[PDB]
């Protein structure tokens, strides 16, 4: 439903490079023709959360390769353990909502 | 409009007009390098740069110098054709005059015996082409632009991780463009500090005891003072009124016994008046305030000659007492406080472990060469040649200027090197901005970067290789003899080439040409990037310069950008911006006069334009002049809001100013999402040209634009009528109007012919004109690879229907038509180089003849006489080429071998078979051969052959060049012959070489004539000069890498068609892999019955959000609209004047739009011409950003009898039965791009491996093979997977007994492993072992 | 040992050494000297800077980078020394996980397969036979069909019809896994039996890319071909697609419908106001698509369906419940699609 | 073995000299870089038959 | 590829990797920080055994 | 080395008075020694390239790495070694007797030692010249192309 509104309704508001919000949004949809100024401040977002992307997959591989190696040596020895402790389980609930 | 423009008018839905056409595209190349080969006096750019500044090389060692006068260029050895051919560098020569001067020491400067050269040889540098690249080895290469921090001075404040709370620091960075680096900073303790060239903190006062400062001086430069006195034994002060505000005395402020202030009492405002008024000068002070504070001057007793306090010393209550004792009269201190002045220069010096400057100068040696103990003379030679000498420091000459302008000041002209003012007014304007009053600049401020292009960065690359040179020229001259040893001899040409070539073509702004298509070919030469020596690396600088800078707008593209690791270091320069005469980027504006906008075009930097209202061109102007509306959407000052009419400085020139090239051939980018147009603009310069190039019909007005710029089209440089048209030569006579007297007015232009390019994509020029055609300047005559009539054509258009298939669309897949394939509309082709070099062994030289000891006669029937294959031969993946041989000798033949060979007979002595065999897998046919050999020449039969086809071509190419030219000089002769004196009839029936002795009494026209004759016989003299050079190039021995007989390269044109895998795009980043090809019967069909050729997937739009193909695709239809209706017409044939109706209705539509196609004023015959090119539709042309309305568009369906929803109802091929909803048709561009699925398949199953490690290898035969990283060993130990792991480690690596013994197995029908010890970890114990560290294997 | 640090003649004719040889040359040489000066007399000064730097020679041999930094005879750069063999991001010991080049292995670029199974893939004709040369050999002399080995490489090398019938005997009921860069979780790499298809791309199932982060637009695959009865069976028995329907991460399927596969469904079930045939009676989801494929009713329209749904029983299987539901046209017809339990 | 992988090799190298280790290959990392059978799935089994020999010989 | 050989040392010469590699292998072992075994190696100070 | 320190510094003569390069021709007058000398120290005087030398880089690769092993046979041509002396045997089981003795040893198949003809009379209890006449006897039975089909497809190499 987020992309329907762009395209149709309303783009949105968009971000600076310093990381406050502009204070007019983009009131053209892509059903009309976007402006000179209004397509140059959609460019910002376009262009930092892709390159967030380009280093998305190397943080999150590095994240993937660490968890790894501290428990890559672990394998099931047993088939049950003489233990009848655990962990309490509760329904998370958020203030007032399951 | 222009005769070549007429044949095909494109429909323009602009709204706006053009103010300023479109400029050169490559002017970014071509007017900087000319800058390096001008031979400019005083006028300090490229190569006169470079040798004013070394010469002239003095030595006072021996008393002698070598001076500097000019330099030589021209006469290339090479065409830029023939250097494609040979494999030569196109280079010109470089001769440079110079003279040894010898002085005697007795006067002053006294010459005796001068001599002096002429021409001596500094290796050559390589020239660039009519287009705007450079020929380096060979192949084709391009100079990209670096972007750089600008030369001058610098303020940044760095917020960050600092300290611990987060204290606020100010850096000040000096940055020349040659010399080393100069950083001020602050520390968390307060206190200021030096950098030199990057290195250890020194403390900020050493800089100046080095420039001979004492510590009195030091203090007098920066702070105020306040003067203390000693008056009848007790202590008093002079007053300044500003001093005192704010802060609360602890003593009684009095003048003359009045009080003002007493003990504990505050300074606010009023008490600011009451001492001003009074004359209040001297007040006196208690001995507890003056303690503390710092003093400015020295004082001794001067009666003793004793030091009782230096400069920069705390007082105390003794210290005072003394000075009392002593018989002084005045004490100076400092006034420091802690918001707008602070002692940050006065508490450096005691943490300042120098005394003198001797004592500064040592440990500035110290830091710099922290080995060898420094002399006085060592010490002051260092600093001097840091920032103050010419030949090791320079800040160039936008260096000064923009060093001057941050610093505030009058001129803008300056030396080179920085003078000891300078320094401290860099440390002045530091202070200033910690203490409240100063601005700190932006460092992704375009006005504060740079671009260095190609002269620019030529000239660095040259100098240091004059640095190079001067070591052993200095050196030598006190060496040896002054007598003998004179001018050629003293400079060596060696280390200057090497320097140089090390640039073109090594470099990392130096890359292989993008030729895959002409717009590739323009983008690719002007991308700006900051990843070049003294720049920016990969992983550095962080995130904030990749990010867009409000400075881009109409300088930089924001969108067309590379979407990989490099993402906002590489940039495209956008359209209408040029580099002005400091480096910095400019963008052009419409002058506005208060009022009315004029048609003025000024060009501002990114410093210029925040002073300036700029307007918008989104708002409509009344008439011609001023504004229609009173709030008008504008920017100014980095940030945009609306504004009043009056206020209007500037407005932009046109909508097209803030997207570059590559990005404007997208048809409709406002629709567009700029994470797709980002990808859009990308998958367009990977274009593989097609057969037949076919033109847009959804373009913007560029497509005309990229063509004739590129300069792989020929265009027309005088004009006229065309005498003789052939696929190969075009020759044109000139209209006589841009003929100057002298020569024959016929140009000739020489068309290339199937050329293998960088990405072994084919280069064609076709041609366009007929015979008897009038075309002026600027003129299209011929067509490259992706070019139609004028215009730019990428890769053809097909019919789109956005419907579901059956699983053949499912994510992103696009479906192809057997028509597709049937009709040649996407089959490319592709010349590859294969090359056969036969190497002298120490067993034995190699050998090129048909003689294959174990092949014969089957692939030896397609290679002809002795030797290689013949022209124009079908080769299939596994014939032979170049039949190479090469001795092994030994050859130990087994028990079983042996017996073997007695049997049947055998013979295969020392002779082995290596010859070139065409790559495993399915190719064209040869188109051309080549062979090149030794100096020693020895020539094979088949290559002497072909050099007799090369004379007698060359022979021809000059003869027929000679024959038209000639035939139009005496066309010429003849009219001026008959103007004059007629005699038409007369001088047809004379020979025609007895036409120089004749002519007109001597007159004007005599010396008229005296030109032609001049230029006849000089046409006869360079046609022997041209021939004789012809003749030495084919003859000449060609020069190659030692161990090299003869090198034979076979030229493959590889005839490949569309197939499943092959990756298809559009313009709006709609990309994907092609299913399957459906033959015409199951594919879906109109209601008349006309078959759709392409299907793609209608999911991936809304998620991808990209429309700009869907209003393409609407517009598709619509554009055949037009022109179904042109086709049912003239077939049928109607009358001219009734066809000429609705081409006219045509053209204007929307009631008003802004291109105004002539009023059917055109001629029968130029009206007729036009509908045959209007045939296959109409070409619409959609602006940038001010393109083809969406009402617009509906009511041009309406003319070719379509529906304006674009969704018609179509039937199914395989039932028969109605799509249950109408279907969205029409056309849309698809590109057939680079890397295809027969380029991208590998398989392998066994082959070579690695010398170190014995892991598989490619190279010959079969492919390289997969790496299993470890990311797909986690993927195994998660599985229940341990024998497919150990497979993956052992037989299929590095294991050397086991892939053997599991090969056999395979064969034998066993499948089983027999691992052992992998050879990936027998080099790794060997390894332990040789360190000396035993490692060793225990056993149960 | 010599093969390690090699001094091989290239292409060229130019030698190519190891900068380990250019380091124990170093070594020996002051090695002699001291040698040499021990007994050709004796200068404290002399004989202890021999000492230094005969320490030092052992230090650049074994790690370079700690005492100073030697340069090369030739060439401006750190030579690679004993420890620099190991460490160094790509070296020998981490070279054994990563940096593994690995025989019976290939690449190409991704395409679509609705036709075939979930453990079926579309494996390209040319590929396979190159992938399978030794399986080719080894059941080509076993036919009779080839005499020995060296005439069974005519017979692939020629591309001759009687291969092709073996190629595809061979290639049945054998697994081959498929990789995708990158791999994040284990079902990055799954086996599926190949069918073989004319063409040089590979074709996937749509329903196992979800898996991947696979889209066919540009992405390619490695194509891994397992070689032992072992390798073959945990390739069927865990790397399966069809063994490996559920996500290891969560309990939910990863195996899911997308894209073209929800919008059939979600057309075919959506119901209409009033669309052509509206309440009939229906015996049985048969006359269903009786009426729809024929025209004469659409999918849509609230439409009376004779079903018989069978529900679980307590043991099973033995409940079967036949009742009048109030569906649509295109409802009935998938019924036939879900299974009876 | 396991260590010398991912973190630094000369600190390990002189570590495991020093103090005399023995690497009994029982981690899954260890067995992957000397070329042996995963002690993990089908390799388990396969594992547990050389494991229990050691207590016995 | 698995044969080895050996240099014979006039005098003998410290291991790098126990030497120079934190916090020093011989160091530890002695008692003695780097300083004071380096000034004796290099040849600059003797050291009572 | 005294000739390679003499090409050096004529090559900083002849670059610059001639205008281009030295050629061999050109290079051999001035040394007073002939072109097959000079063509020859000029490929001594190379010294060897580094194993370690970075080509290019982006993905991290040496030269080191790229350098092929031409002393390892291809496991095809290992297979190829195992079935002919399967064949073989199978070829020499089918002569009569004393035939593959004879064959065995007059080429040493599945012997250490390489017999001459003089060798065999005195051990196989017939004459000198008879040797002659059954080697080419049993030779002539192997050269049918009924008998030995599957040794004329070792031919190809
Ligand atoms: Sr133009
Ligand atoms: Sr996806
Ligand atoms: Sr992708
Ligand atoms: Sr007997």
């Amino acid at each position: 439903a987020a992309q329907i509104r762009q395209l149709a309704g309303m783009r949105g508001l968009m971000a600076k490079p310093d990381g406050s919000i502009i204070e007019t949004p983009i009131t053209a949809n892509f059903r009309e023709g976007l402006n000179v100024l209004q397509y140059f401040i959609s460019t910002h977002g376009a262009r930092k959360g892709l390159a967030d992307t380009a280093l998305k997959t190397a943080n999150s591989g590095y994240l993937t390769r660490r968890l790894v190696d501290v428990a890559q040596d672990l394998v099931v020895t047993e088939d049950d353990c003489g233990t009848h402790e655990g962990i309490m389980m509760t329904p998370v609930i958020e203030g007032g909502d399951v | 409009y222009s005769y070549t423009e007429k044949k095909r008018i494109r429909k323009d839905f602009g709204k706006r007009p053009q103010v300023l056409d479109v400029p050169y595209l490559l002017s970014i190349q071509l007017d900087s390098f000319q800058k390096f080969i001008e031979q400019d006096p005083e006028g300090q750019y490229g190569l006169e740069a470079a040798f004013r500044s070394v010469f002239p090389i003095q030595s006072y060692s021996g008393n002698s110098e070598l001076q500097y006068v000019s330099y030589r260029l021209g006469e290339p050895v090479f065409d830029v054709q023939e250097c494609q051919i040979r494999g030569v560098t196109y280079s010109a020569p470089l001769r440079v005059k110079l003279r040894l001067v010898i002085y005697e020491r007795e006067a002053p400067e006294g010459t005796v015996k001068d001599i002096k050269e002429q021409e001596v040889y500094m290796g050559e540098i390589p020239l660039m082409t009519d287009n705007g690249t450079f020929v380096i080895n060979g192949t084709e290469r391009v100079i990209v632009s670096q972007l750089h921090r600008s030369p001058g001075v610098f303020f940044d404040s760095d917020k960050g991780k600092t300290h611990s709370s987060g204290k606020v620091l100010y850096n000040a960075r000096i940055i020349p463009y040659r010399g080393s680096w100069l950083d001020f900073e602050f520390d968390p303790k307060d206190n200021l500090f030096v950098r030199i060239d990057r290195r250890r903190k020194l403390p900020a006062t050493i800089i100046l005891r080095a420039l001979n400062y004492t510590t009195e001086q030091i203090l007098d430069l920066f702070f105020e003072k306040v003067i203390f006195e000693i008056r009848d034994n007790k202590l008093q002060m002079e007053l300044v009124p500003e001093r005192l505000r704010g802060e609360t005395a602890s003593f009684d402020i009095e003048a003359n016994g009045k009080v003002y202030v007493e003990k504990g009492r505050r300074i606010t405002a009023r008490h600011i008046r009451q001492l001003e008024k009074d004359d209040v000068k001297l007040i006196e002070v208690p001995v507890e305030y003056i303690a503390g504070k710092v003093v400015a001057k020295d004082y001794i007793d001067e009666s003793t000659g004793e030091l009782i306090c230096a400069a920069n010393m705390e007082l105390s209550l003794d210290l005072l007492a003394k000075l009392s004792q002593s018989g002084h009269k005045r004490i100076e201190t400092l006034f420091t406080n802690d918001l707008d002045h602070g002692p940050y220069i006065s508490e450096t010096l005691r943490v300042d472990p120098t005394n003198d400057r001797l004592s500064a100068l040592v440990e500035i040696y110290r830091m710099m060469r922290p080995g060898e103990p420094p002399t006085r003379e060592a010490a002051e030679s260092l600093f001097e040649n840091l920032f103050f000498s010419e030949d090791r420091y320079d800040l160039s000459a936008v260096g000064r200027m923009k060093f001057n302008r941050s610093l505030l000041r009058e001129e803008i002209e300056g030396s080179g090197i920085l003078s000891k003012d300078d320094i401290i007014d860099v440390m002045k304007k530091l202070i200033d901005i910690r203490n409240g009053k100063g601005e700190v600049d932006d460092i992704d401020h375009l006005g504060n970067r740079r671009i260095r292009s190609v002269g620019e960065m030529a000239e660095n690359q040259f100098r240091v290789g004059l640095v190079r040179v001067e070591r052993a020229v200095k050196e030598r001259l006190s060496l040896g003899d002054l007598d003998t040893l004179m001018p050629q001899d003293m400079i060596n040409a060696k280390p200057i080439s090497a320097a140089v070539k090390e640039f073109f073509g090594s470099s990392q702004l130096s890359q292989f040409m993008d030729q895959n298509n002409p717009l590739s070919e323009i983008t690719h030469k002007r991308r700006i990037s900051a990843l070049g020596p003294g720049g920016l690396t990969r992983e550095r600088a962080g995130f904030e310069v990749r990010d867009v800078h409000p400075t881009h707008y109409g300088r930089v593209c924001p969108i067309e950008t590379p979407e990989g690791p490099n993402i906002g270091l590489i940039n495209s320069l956008s359209v209408y911006a040029q580099t002005n005469e400091y480096g910095f980027l400019e963008t052009p504006y419409r002058k506005v006069t208060d009022g009315v906008v004029t048609d003025e075009i000024h060009y501002l930097s990114a410093i210029e334009e925040g002073n300036y209202v700029i307007a918008q061109a989104n708002s409509n102007l009344d008439e011609e002049g001023h504004f229609v509306e009173d709030l008008v959407t504008c920017r100014s000052k980095g940030e945009s809001s609306l504004f009043s009419r009056d206020q209007v400085d500037y407005m932009d020139v046109s909508t097209q100013q803030v997207v570059s090239v590559g990005a404007s051939l997208i048809p409709f980018l406002e629709h567009d999402d700029a994470n797709r147009a980002l990808m859009g603009a990308n998958m367009q310069r990977q274009a593989v040209p097609t057969l037949r190039a076919d033109k847009p019909l959804v373009g913007t007005g560029m497509e005309r634009a990229v063509a004739v710029d590129s300069g792989v089209t020929a265009v027309a440089k005088r004009g006229g009528v065309v005498q003789y048209v052939d696929a190969s030569r075009i020759v044109i006579k000139v209209n006589e109007d841009e003929m100057y007297p002298g020569e024959a007015g016929i140009d000739i232009y020489n068309l290339t012919k199937y050329t293998r390019s960088n990405q072994n994509t084919c280069i064609n020029q076709m041609p366009c004109v007929s015979l008897g055609e009038p075309v002026e300047r600027g003129d299209v005559l011929a067509d490259g690879p992706s070019t139609d009539l004028g215009e730019l054509a990428l890769g053809q258009n097909m019919r789109v229907a956005f419907m579901p298939w059956n699983g053949y669309n499912f994510e992103d897949s696009i479906l192809v038509s057997e028509r597709v394939v049937q009709e040649d509309r996407f089959t490319t082709i592709h010349i590859q180089e294969l090359a056969c070099v036969s190497r002298d062994t120490k067993l034995g030289p190699e050998e090129i003849t048909a003689d294959i000891p174990n092949v014969g006669e089957a692939a030896l029937s397609k290679l002809d006489e002795s030797g290689i294959v013949y022209i124009g031969a079908e080769v299939t993946g596994g014939d032979i080429l170049v039949g190479k041989v090469t001795p092994k000798g030994e050859t130990q033949l087994t028990p079983e071998e042996k017996l073997l060979r007695a049997i049947f007979g055998e013979k295969a002595s020392d002779v082995k078979d290596s010859s070139l065999r065409v790559p495993n897998g399915v190719s064209g046919t040869v188109i051309d051969v080549q062979v090149f050999t030794r100096d020693g020449v020895e020539k094979d039969k088949r290559a002497l052959e072909i050099e007799e086809m090369q004379l007698k071509q060359a022979k021809k190419d000059l003869s027929e060049e000679l024959q038209i030219l000639e035939a139009g000089l005496f066309s010429r002769i003849r009219a001026v012959l008959v103007a004059g004196g007629v005699e038409a009839e007369k001088l047809d029936k004379l020979p025609r070489d007895r036409w120089l002795e004749l002519g007109l009494t001597d007159e004007e026209k005599q010396n008229q004539l005296e030109q032609l004759a001049e230029q006849y016989d000089e046409l006869k003299h360079e046609f022997e000069k041209k021939l004789e050079a012809k003749r030495r190039k084919i003859t000449q021995g060609d020069d190659l890498a030692p161990g090299v007989l003869k090198i034979v390269k076979v030229y493959l044109a590889v005839k490949r068609r569309i197939q499943p895998g092959d990756k298809m795009a559009g313009r709006h980043g709609n990309k994907g892999v092609i299913s399957k090809i459906n033959p015409i019967e199951d594919m879906p069909y109109d209601e008349n019955g006309t078959p759709v050729d392409i299907v793609l997937n209608p999911l991936g739009v809304p998620s991808r959000m990209n429309i700009g193909q869907i209003l393409e695709t609407h517009l598709g239809m619509a554009a055949k609209g037009i022109g179904d209706k042109i086709n049912a017409m003239l077939k049928q044939q109607q009358e001219v004047a009734k066809l000429r109706e609705f081409i006219q209705r045509a053209y204007d539509l929307g009631a008003d739009v802004r291109q105004k196609v002539d009023l059917s004023t055109f001629s029968d015959e130029e009206v007729m011409r036009l509908a045959e090119n209007l045939r296959k539709g109409m070409p619409i042309a959609t602006p940038v950003f001010d393109g083809a309305k969406e009402a617009e568009i509906k009511e041009l369906l309406k003319l070719g009898d379509l529906p304006t929803s674009g969704q018609i109802r179509l039937y199914d091929g395989r039932t028969g039965e109605q799509f249950e909803r109408p279907v969205t048709v029409g056309y849309m561009y698809m590109l057939k791009l680079n890397h295809l699925v027969d380029d991208k398949m590998h398989a392998r199953s066994t082959g070579s491996y690695s010398l170190v490690t014995q892991q598989p290898l490619g190279g010959k035969a079969q492919f390289g093979g997969q790496r299993f990283g470890e990311m797909e060993v986690w993927a195994l130990e998660a599985y229940g997977a341990a024998y497919t792991l150990q497979e993956m480690l052992t037989v299929k690596s590095d294991d050397v007994n086991g892939r053997t013994k599991m090969y056999k197995n395979i064969v034998d029908g066993n499948h089983q492993m027999e691992p052992g010890m992998p050879e990936s970890f027998n080099v790794l114990l060997k390894e332990i072992r040789s360190l000396g560290i035993n490692i060793e294997l225990e056993d149960e | 040992p010599p093969d390690l640090r090699p001094l091989v003649p290239l292409d060229g004719g130019r030698f190519a050494t190891s900068d380990l040889n250019d380091l124990y040359r170093r070594v020996i040489n002051r090695n002699n000297r001291l040698k040499r000066l021990l007994d050709l007399a004796a200068p404290d000064i002399i004989v202890r800077n021999e000492k230094r730097m005969l320490q030092e020679a052992v230090d650049a041999l074994l790690d370079n980078g700690r005492r100073g930094r030697a340069i090369t005879g030739s060439n401006k750069r750190p030579l690679k020394s004993l420890a620099d063999m190991i460490k160094g991001k790509q070296g020998r010991f981490r070279q054994n996980l990563l940096g593994k080049r690995v025989d019976y292995s290939g690449r190409s670029v991704i395409t679509v397969g609705p036709y075939l199974r979930l453990h079926q893939c579309g494996l390209p004709k040319k590929m396979a036979l190159e992938l399978f040369k030794p399986f080719i050999y080894g059941k080509l002399e076993l036919r009779g069909l080839a005499t020995t080995i060296k005439a069974a490489k005519k017979m692939v090398e020629r591309e001759e019809a009687v291969v092709w019938d073996i190629l595809d005997e061979v290639i049945r009921e054998h697994p081959v896994l498929l990789n995708r860069a990158p791999t994040l979780h284990r079902l990055g790499i799954q086996a599926f039996e190949p069918v073989l298809i004319e063409g040089k791309a590979i074709q996937l199932h749509p329903l196992v890319c979800a898996a991947y982060n696979a889209d066919f637009d540009g992405d390619q695959m490695a194509v891994h071909v397992p070689l032992t009865l072992e390798a073959q069976l945990e390739a069927r028995a865990l790397m399966m697609s069809t063994n490996n329907i559920l996500s290891p991460a969560n309990g939910e399927p990863i195996i899911v419908p997308s894209q073209d596969v929800v919008l059939g469904l979600y057309y075919m079930t959506r119901d209409c106001v009033n669309a052509k045939g509206e309440g009939m009676v229906l015996t049985g989801p048969k006359e269903a698509e009786r009426l729809y494929r024929s025209g004469l009713a659409s999918l849509h329209a609230r439409v009376k369906v004779r079903i018989t749904e069978y529900e679980k029983d307590a043991n099973g299987e033995l409940v079967a419940k036949t009742s009048l539901k109030d569906t649509t046209v295109g409802r009935a017809i998938l019924w036939m699609i879900v299974p009876k339990g | 073995i396991s260590a010398a992988s991912f973190q630094e090799t000369t600190r390990v190298l002189t570590e495991a000299a020093v103090a005399g280790k023995r690497d009994e290959l029982r981690g899954l990392k260890e067995n992957v870089i000397v070329g042996r059978l995963i002690p993990a799935g089908t390799g388990y089994a396969y594992h547990q038959d050389r494991m229990r020999r050691r207590a016995a010989g | 590829r698995e044969r080895m050989g050996h240099i014979e040392l006039a005098s003998p010469t410290a291991h790098i990797w126990f030497l120079k590699s934190l916090p020093s292998r011989i160091g530890l072992l002695l008692d003695m920080p780097l300083r004071d075994i380096e000034r004796v190696l290099y040849f600059e100070s003797y050291v009572v055994i | 080395i005294e000739t390679i320190n003499k090409l050096n510094r004529i090559s900083r003569q002849m670059l610059q008075e001639m205008g281009r390069e030295p050629t061999p021709e050109e290079l051999a007058e001035r040394m007073l020694m002939p072109e097959d000398k000079i063509r020859k120290v000029l490929k001594i005087a190379k010294e060897p390239i580094s194993m370690e030398t970075p080509i290019g880089d982006d993905e991290d690769s040496h030269l080191g790495d790229f350098i092929e092993d031409t002393t390892l046979e291809l496991p095809l041509d290992s297979a190829t070694t195992e079935s002919l002396r399967a064949a073989t045997h199978d070829v020499l089981a089918g002569l009569t007797a004393r035939e593959a003795k004879v064959l065995r040893m007059r080429f040493g198949i599945d012997m250490n030692t390489d017999y001459t003809l003089e060798e065999v009379g005195k051990q196989f209890d017939v004459t000198r010249e008879r040797i002659r006449q059954i080697e080419a006897k049993a030779l002539r039975k192997l050269r049918h192309p009924s008998r030995s089909e599957v040794l004329r497809s070792f031919l190809d190499d």
